């Protein structure tokens, strides 16, 4: 990189040599395409290998709520489903933990939808610390308890509309 | 016999790429069929229950299909244009090669603009072949794909279109011949306009030197008015034709709307199927509408082929190439030559018999009216003798190659029109690649070296149009040099010294002995001082050789016509 | 049409005549106005000559009392079930029984005299097969009884708007 | 002449606007309400317009 | 018709003598150096547009075959 202008560099730029070379090409004619194809194949490899999780949205609290029946079936008793109280923001109050008790066979209500089988979830008594201190939970409330039970590939996520259409 | 049967072998030659274009057209029709299927599916299944995944996949598939269809259509157009431009290049080359071979009898009966108009309207076929007409025809003839699907949708609205098509055919047949005739008239007016314009621009010197601006302007005004009226008639007929096509299309659309509404209300079709059917019908009628706005192009191409045939069907100078007739030494014989200009004209040459040998500087004299002005065009095959035959080196010229003969004889005329090039290019016109040494030698021989040199550009001076930049004698001395550059075995002077002063004719006669070194020279002149030093002198009276001999043997007889002419000249 | 260019057509385009004619006019100096007037007259004539209109189910519903009075017993009023689309399920037939004197309810409006309508038992074919009609439903039963010359569409808004003072 | 042409052009543009409206009324009323004797009026008006 | 018969006869006669009116195969550099009109007459279409068109039709064919199965 520190070498001065050699004779090769001056000979490559001579007008006599450039005039004879009709329809010229870049110095390395197969570097742009190589890098574009490399980017494409790396993107495809990352999309097929990449994985994306699936998240489904006083003392004896319950998160029983509407949700896909298959989603509850994939989940098991004791699955990690956190609960977010509304009293304060998620950041300030914190995302407490509400262990998911088995969803009852009978649906809580049919107003929302048929798949309202009320996946009941109860806190663990160790998530709500002194920082939250929301002992007055006001059991007549619907604190959002996020229930995550599954992981999905990126390529499957993108291609899922194709396979859903039947 | 120049017709579209000439285009048939050109099509067979590129049959492979044409079959490729046919396949591409079929696949374009397939894509255009795919798209309304997507509209029908969206209308009949996405809106009825619900849809957010089927809609998205249909959208992305439609985007891909659209991009591919656009690219494929562009590629098809490019390929077809390439293939047709090859054929039009072939046609143009053949046309000009044929044009240069026609006899001068063809050109003397016409005007420059008349025969320039056909070579110019070759561009009409050029524009047609590299256009959207034939692609639209291919699109139209590949429309049974849509019929096969609309018959599945509905066996009634399909017969509606199937019966609409003969209406299009009948309207086209009814409206074709009238506009064909109108465009024939328009082409006649255009040819007249071109001839008048070419003649006016060529002879602007006489128009301006005289006072006739108003007459030329009046003639131009009348011709322009007639041409524009013919064009307006053509436009009116084309507009009527396309409006009739629109009327047929729209009445068919109305009938289809009524029938489809009754079918949907009665349950034998659906809304989405009706929408898809309407789109398919529009796709079929689109090529017909596109082809109805280029109707003038179709008829003008028919007329173009007719006129190019008119030029290309004329007989040419019969090329007789066999045994490769060798280089000639000057030996000209006339055997009972009888010649008249037109079959309804008096005979010029009655019974001329003549024999000219190698190295014989022949002088021919007479008065205006004799046939001495036609021998220079009889040695060349420009005049065909009615009776008799002219022979050079014992070979009859009626079966000899004109190009081989005219490359041996150098004829200097009294007018000697030049080309719009430089002095050296005109002097070396018979062979553009010639060195300046021969040009200098020829100019010194002809006596034109000095004047050309005295110029500022020297031998590179542009003479203008028909040598307008040079005087009468300057053009004469340039023509003599041009005849003398490439050694001619026979050299003819057809009154080439009368347009010169004494101090140039004297130079030419002094250089004559170098000019006629190893050559057969024939000199024709009104005067008798030019031929006073010739090997033989021949007197012609009303196309008859009266007497011949040397100058002294001619003047020795006081009763001879030559003595009378010499006395009159002096 | 099949007429060659005559001399009058050539005079019409002569530049000498065009130079002398300042502020020129068209060949058909008054045809477009005639055609516009003809189209307007034809449209007006067409406007004033064009006329434009679980088992024991009931379509009793809100509707103008005069509309029911114009209708008669056994009038052709079709019924469209909501269970499926009109195209897929089909437009079945619900004969309109005489509207009862007493209104079903006054919540919608006073003209809620409940024009009861019962199916004909031959409209719902095997294609529909919606035997579980769920009598607690309000399948829309279109009742068409009368036609008004299209121009009456102009008669309604403007004239009524003029009526209020 | 050019003023005449502009008038004819604006009237042609108004004419081209009628057909989509007629298609809409056919689709929205004729198919839904089984409305014959209205399809005929639309057909005649469309023929006149075209 | 009658002119159609003449055109059919000419086409059939020319198709019988087919393969005797084909230009000799030449390389790209050989075609580039020819008389000006002969180069245009004898230079075939470039292979890249042909390949792109073939790819498009092949993609459509593969799509319709995969969709039906
Ligand atoms: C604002 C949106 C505008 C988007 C642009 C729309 C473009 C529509 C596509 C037109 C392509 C159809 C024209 C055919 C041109 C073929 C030129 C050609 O063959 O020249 C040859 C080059 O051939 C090619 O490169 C193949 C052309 C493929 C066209 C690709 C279309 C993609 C364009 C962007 C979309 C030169 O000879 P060669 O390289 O030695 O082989
Ligand atoms: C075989 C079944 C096909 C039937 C198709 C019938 C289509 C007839 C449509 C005619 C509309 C043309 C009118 C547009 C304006 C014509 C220009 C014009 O006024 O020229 C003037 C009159 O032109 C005409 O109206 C000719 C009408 C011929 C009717 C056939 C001057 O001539
Ligand atoms: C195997 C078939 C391979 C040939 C495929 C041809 C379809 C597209 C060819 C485009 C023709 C372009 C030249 C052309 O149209 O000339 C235009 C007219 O050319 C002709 O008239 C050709 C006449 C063909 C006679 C065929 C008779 C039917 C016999 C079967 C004039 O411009």
């Amino acid at each position: 990189l520190d070498t001065p202008v050699r004779e090769k560099d001056e000979n490559e730029f001579l007008p006599a040599h450039l005039e004879l070379i009709e329809t010229p090409v870049s110095r390395r004619p197969r570097l742009v395409a190589y890098f574009i194809m490399g980017f494409l194949v790396i993107a495809v490899i990352l999309s097929v290998l990449g994985q994306v999780e699936i998240v489904a949205t006083d003392d004896t609290l319950e998160v029983t709520a509407l949700v896909q029946n298959k989603d509850i079936g994939f989940i098991n008793v004791g699955q990690n489903a956190i609960i977010k109280v509304e009293a304060f923001p998620y950041t300030r109050y914190g995302y407490l933990v509400g262990k998911v008790k088995n969803i009852n066979l009978d649906a809580i209500e049919d107003q929302k939808l048929g798949l309202v089988f009320n996946v009941i979830v109860s806190v663990e008594e160790n998530d709500l610390s002194t920082g939250n201190k929301h002992i007055p939970l006001s059991s007549g409330m619907a604190v959002t308890a996020e229930i995550k039970t599954g992981m999905r590939s990126v390529i499957s996520y993108l291609l899922s509309p194709l396979e859903e259409s039947v | 016999k120049f017709d579209f049967t000439w285009f048939i072998p050109a099509i067979i030659k590129y049959r492979k790429i044409f079959i490729e274009t046919l396949v591409v057209s079929v696949f374009l029709q397939l894509f255009a069929l795919i798209t309304p299927l997507f509209f029908q599916v969206v209308m009949d299944k996405v809106l009825v229950h619900r849809g957010f995944s089927t809609l998205n996949v249909i959208t992305v598939a439609l985007s891909v299909v659209v991009v591919f269809e656009i690219i494929l259509s562009g590629l098809r157009t490019y390929i077809f244009a390439h293939s047709t431009s090859r054929i039009d290049v072939e046609l143009g080359a053949k046309l000009f090669r044929h044009l240069l071979a026609l006899p001068i009898s063809y050109f003397e009966s016409r005007r420059v603009g008349d025969t320039v108009a056909r070579v110019r309207e070759l561009d009409q076929i050029r524009n047609f072949l590299t256009g959207q007409a034939l692609t639209s025809v291919l699109d139209l003839l590949f429309s049974f794909i849509f019929f096969a699907v609309m018959w599945y949708y509905s066996p009634k609205l399909t017969l509606v279109i199937l019966f609409s098509l003969p209406c299009y055919a009948a309207w086209s047949v009814f409206i074709s011949p009238i506009l064909r005739r109108r465009l024939d008239d328009k082409f006649s007016r255009n040819a007249d306009n071109q001839s008048f314009l070419v003649e006016s621009v060529t002879a602007i010197n006489t128009i301006k030197a005289m006072a006739v601006s108003p007459q030329m302007t009046n003639i131009w005004d009348k011709q322009l008015a007639g041409y524009v009226a013919a064009g307006f008639k053509v436009t009116v007929l084309a507009t009527i034709g396309q409006q009739g096509i629109q009327l047929i299309q729209k009445t068919v659309m109305i009938i289809n709307l009524w029938l489809g509404a009754h079918l949907v209300i009665s349950g034998d079709l659906s809304i989405g199927q009706l929408i898809a059917f309407n789109m398919l019908a529009g796709q079929i009628v689109a090529p017909v509408i596109r082809l109805a706005q280029i109707w003038q192009d179709f008829q003008q191409v028919g007329i173009s082929v007719t006129r190019l045939g008119d030029v290309l069907n004329s007989p040419t100078e019969s090329y007789h190439g066999k045994l490769a007739l060798p280089e000639i030494n000057g030996n000209i014989t006339f055997r009972n030559i009888r010649f008249r200009y037109k079959p309804d004209s008096p005979v010029i040459l009655d019974n001329i018999n003549l024999s000219i040998k190698q190295g014989e500087v022949i002088g021919i004299v007479g008065r205006s009216g004799s046939g001495k002005s036609t021998l220079t065009k009889l040695i060349q095959r420009f005049y065909i003798p009615e009776n008799g035959q002219v022979l050079i080196d014992g070979h009859d010229l009626a079966l000899a190659d004109p190009n081989w003969l005219r490359r041996q004889v150098g004829v200097v005329l009294q007018d000697n029109v030049l080309l719009n090039r430089s002095i050296i290019d005109n002097i070396s016109l018979a062979n553009p690649g010639m060195s300046v040494e021969k040009v200098i030698y020829a100019a010194k021989l002809a006596g034109a070296h000095d004047f050309i040199s005295e110029l500022r550009e020297g031998y590179n001076t542009i003479v203008g149009e028909q040598g307008a930049g040079l005087s009468g004698g300057q053009r004469q001395r340039i023509a003599i040099a041009r005849a003398l550059v490439n050694n001619p075995k026979i050299l003819i002077f057809d009154e080439a010294t009368s347009a010169l002063d004494y101090e140039s004719e004297h130079i030419i006669m002094r250089n004559m002995h170098k000019i006629c070194k190893g050559r057969t020279v024939i000199i024709i002149a009104h005067r008798l001082s030019t031929v006073k030093n010739a090997d033989r002198i021949i007197v012609m009276e009303k196309g008859k050789i009266v007497e011949q001999g040397k100058h002294k043997e001619l003047l020795s007889e006081p009763e001879s016509l030559y003595s009378y002419l010499y006395q009159l000249q002096s």
